[PDB]
């Protein structure tokens, strides 16, 4: 299962 | 054994037209279960082993959109480094992340991974205490410092130590009669002249799986790595691995030689010699 | 960084002229991942072949792996010939049933 939200760089 | 989750992901900027070219994929252990390509028709999540096929739509329209997400992050990501690294935007750039988790014999976690690149060069990485940061350079540290700001080690920290690790055993129970089987090498010699008075003998292991394997060549019990040669190890194609390894020796000393395969699926490391 | 790509050209199974079986082109350790790679029958493209999905090494060089199904003959010459933007002209390696 992937992972949800991701912050940006 | 040992098993691990791991996602990785590749977007590829097009300044001649268009977006970035994605590619994710998702493996457990050295299967590979899941796909997405920006360039491929159906827009989704697809699944690559059989094992995963039994999901329910809810897990295939949520892997879709989240993977979608992640398109756009490192879609943003690359303007963004385009300007941190002061770059024209006349050149395609590439952006590299990879995630995961690696469990014990006893499917108890053991580590976490969230890792990102940018033009094939370390950029930041999550350290092994799923608190700290490794930053590369000054761009790095800047996004070092706004991710201590976000939470985001918390974030990963959860995912790493929870999520990750109970699907990773969800996927090892569905997929149990290939994830858990262990493959052993299927090995044999092959002799190969190279003039009236010398010979390659050559070591090999074909469709094991997993990929991890060791080759060693000893003479007289000594190890001996002097004129030989060791390829990597490489797919088979069926979702097994194949490695050779080879010596060359003078012609009728061929039984000094020993070839050494250690492997997961052997409860004893293998030794095979030419057959004169 | 440019990563020059490495090759492996070899068969899913142990060749014997007149059965069919499956050629691999393994290229991996390159960098950036654009690259060409084809399957060649006496120099020329073989069209049928697909390739694995793009992933990358620990290190972040790419690999991939090209194949299609082929028969092993004793007068027919496979190989793979790749092009990246590391390589001046592309490169071809011969499939050798020993390697
Ligand atoms: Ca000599
Ligand atoms: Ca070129």
């Amino acid at each position: 299962l992937l992972l949800d939200r991701l912050n940006q760089l | 054994g040992s098993h691990s989750m791991r996602y990785f992901f590749t977007s590829v900027s097009r300044p001649g037209r268009g977006e970035p070219r994605f590619i994710a994929v998702g493996y457990v252990d050295d299967t590979q279960f899941v796909r997405f390509d920006s360039d491929a028709a159906s827009q989704r999540m697809e699944p690559r082993a059989p094992w995963i096929e039994q999901e329910g739509p809810e897990y295939w329209d949520g892997e879709t959109r989240k993977v979608k997400a992640h398109s756009q992050t490192h879609r943003v990501d690359l303007g963004t480094l385009r300007g941190y690294y002061n770059q024209s935007e006349a050149g395609s750039h590439t952006v590299q992340r990879m995630y995961g988790c690696d469990v014990g014999s006893d499917w108890r976690f053991l580590r976490g991974y969230h890792q990102y690149a940018y033009d094939g060069k370390d950029y930041i990485a999550l350290k092994e205490d799923l608190r700290s940061w490794t930053a590369a350079d000054m761009a790095a540290q800047t996004t070092k410092h706004k991710w201590e700001a976000a939470h985001v080690a918390e974030q990963l920290r959860a995912y790493l130590e929870g999520t990750c690790v109970e699907w990773l055993r969800r996927y090892l129970e569905n997929g149990k009669e290939t994830l858990q089987r262990t493959d052993a090498p299927k090995t044999h010699m092959t002799h190969h002249a190279v003039s009236d008075h010398e010979a390659t003998l050559r070591c090999w292991a074909l469709s094991f799986y997993p990929a991890e394997i060791t080759l060693t060549w000893q003479r007289d019990g000594e190890d001996q790595t002097q004129d030989t040669e060791l390829v990597e190890t490489r797919p088979a194609g069926d979702g097994t691995f194949q490695k050779w390894v080879a010596v060359v020796v003078p012609s009728g000393q061929e039984q000094r030689y020993t070839c050494h395969v250690q492997h997961e699926g052997l409860p004893k490391p293998l030794t095979l010699r030419w057959e004169p | 960084i440019q990563r020059t790509p490495k090759i492996q050209v070899y068969s899913r199974h142990p060749a014997e002229n007149g059965k069919s079986n499956f050629l691999n082109c393994y290229v991996s350790g390159f960098h950036p991942s654009d690259i060409e790679v084809d399957l060649l029958k006496n120099g020329e493209r073989i069209e049928k072949v697909e390739h694995s999905d793009l992933s990358f090494s620990k290190d972040w060089s790419f690999y991939l792996l090209y194949y299609t199904e082929f028969t092993p003959t004793e007068k027919d010459e496979y190989a793979c010939r790749v092009n990246h933007v590391t390589l001046s002209q592309p490169k071809i390696v011969k499939w050798d049933r020993d390697m």
